[PDB]
RNA sequence: AGUGGGUAAGAGC
């Protein structure tokens, strides 16, 4: 079944874990793509 | 034996070879010669 | 950031603290199931 | 001298204690779970 | 007078621990007159475990021996190879070491 | 406790250790009252018939059996006591009482190791047996 | 700071 599961993309990227990246590097990859937001650190109109 | 009565003039504490112990001084009644 | 390429944001990291009490249960756990075994199997336990 | 003194009139119950259990003619001398069932 | 019913109380108190120390015939435990206990020779280890003694008795034999302490301080001003000065100090000196 | 056989003077006590000649008799001397007694009394009925083929089980009251109290310092609360052809055997726990366990323990399969190892080291003439299980600690963590 | 948790068992003289 995971065989078949990782041959047809049954399992969308966002599950977690996958068998390319440790837990460790799931933050790490969690906290680059929160950083790589386009204007993700802006606070002058308000926005959160 | 269950349900026997003791002796008359007999020491429990002898009868059997038995020797006691003192793991301490602070337990026991003091020793009386 | 991918694009500016400069520090834009600081990542500070923490064990967390169901993690400690993890490894704080596994090392009583091992340490109390000890009456009756040898000292190498207990450093090897503490070491893994 | 009083501090020693204010020591020994709460440390002489135990001492007395001790000696007239002790000189005694006759010595005398986990269980949360196991006491009610 | 006082000193001498110190000097009273401190021999029915090595009295008394003697007669504590030898309670089961056990005559290897020498107790001296400033109450310092020890062994009479090298005992052996199952006199040694034989020959324990609480908390409750060293305590004891240790205030006994500051009371013989202190009335070995008045003792000796009144022999007169300290003066009242000295007394005091001396006194002071044991209470507050 | 009231399930296991009580001896009422101290000659039936001394019966009871002479009359055993293959088996290791297990005397508990304290009060039936007692909680640390009332642990040693239901562990020991809980292995009084396991061990039976190499053991018997006694209940002393020392209040009204106090004829050893001098002699075998029973004073603790509880106290169990090994026997092996009218010779008490001594049993080096690791606490410093090699005479006595004078403590409840909790665990049953400890105290079938005890008496096995006792019955193992009585059995072929000596006199002390060293426990399975090192008691100087609680092992509590 | 501190006591311990350090008793080999056995044979009769």
């Amino acid at each position: 079944l995971w065989y078949e599961a990782d041959k047809r993309r049954l399992f969308p990227p966002w599950i977690k874990p996958a068998d390319t990246e440790p837990p460790p590097l799931l933050v790490y990859k969690w906290c680059q793509g929160i950083n790589n937001l386009q204007d993700v650190w802006e606070t002058s109109e308000g926005e959160c | 034996f269950l349900g026997m009565p003791a002796p008359l003039g007999y020491v429990p504490g002898l009868g059997r070879g038995a020797t006691g112990f003192t793991t301490r001084s602070d337990i026991g009644p003091a020793r009386d010669a | 950031n991918e694009v500016t390429k400069e520090r834009t944001a600081q990542c500070f990291l923490r064990v967390d603290d169901e993690s400690m009490q993890r490894f704080h249960n596994r090392v009583r756990q091992i340490l109390m199931a000890s009456g009756s075994t040898t000292f190498t199997k207990i450093v090897n336990k503490w070491n893994t | 001298w009083r501090v020693w003194l204010f020591f020994m009139r709460g440390i002489t119950p135990l001492l007395e204690r001790w000696l007239g259990n002790l000189l005694a003619r006759q010595f005398e001398g986990q269980r949360v779970e196991s006491h009610f069932d | 007078d006082w000193v001498e019913v110190g000097l009273q109380v401190c021999r029915q108190g090595y009295n008394m621990l003697n007669l504590l120390i030898h309670r089961k015939n056990l005559n290897y435990l020498h107790l001296d007159y400033n109450f310092n206990l020890k062994p009479v020779k090298t005992l052996t280890t199952k006199e040694r475990k034989k020959s324990r003694f609480g908390n409750a008795f060293h305590l004891c034999r240790e205030v006994l021996r500051l009371t013989k302490l202190v009335v070995d301080s008045h003792v000796q001003y009144r022999l007169g190879n300290v003066d009242a000065f000295q007394l005091a100090d001396g006194l002071q000196y044991i209470f507050a070491h | 406790s009231y399930m296991l056989p009580h001896l009422h003077n101290g000659w039936q006590v001394d019966q009871a250790i002479l009359s055993e000649e293959d088996r290791v008799v297990v005397i508990r001397f304290g009060h039936d009252w007692d909680p640390t007694c009332m642990k040693m009394d239901e562990v020991l009925y809980s292995i009084a018939e396991k061990v039976k083929n190499f053991a018997v089980i006694y209940l002393v009251d020392i209040t009204e059996v106090p004829d050893f109290n001098k002699m075998y310092e029973l004073y603790d609360p509880c106290t169990v006591m090994f026997f092996f052809r009218n010779k008490h055997i001594m049993i080096d726990l690791g606490t410093g009482n090699n005479n006595k366990i004078n403590w409840a323990m909790e665990d049953k399969q400890e105290m079938v190791d005890i008496i096995e190892t006792v019955y193992r080291g009585a059995r072929k003439g000596r006199g002390l047996v060293v426990s399975p299980k090192d008691y100087s600690t609680k092992y509590r963590y």
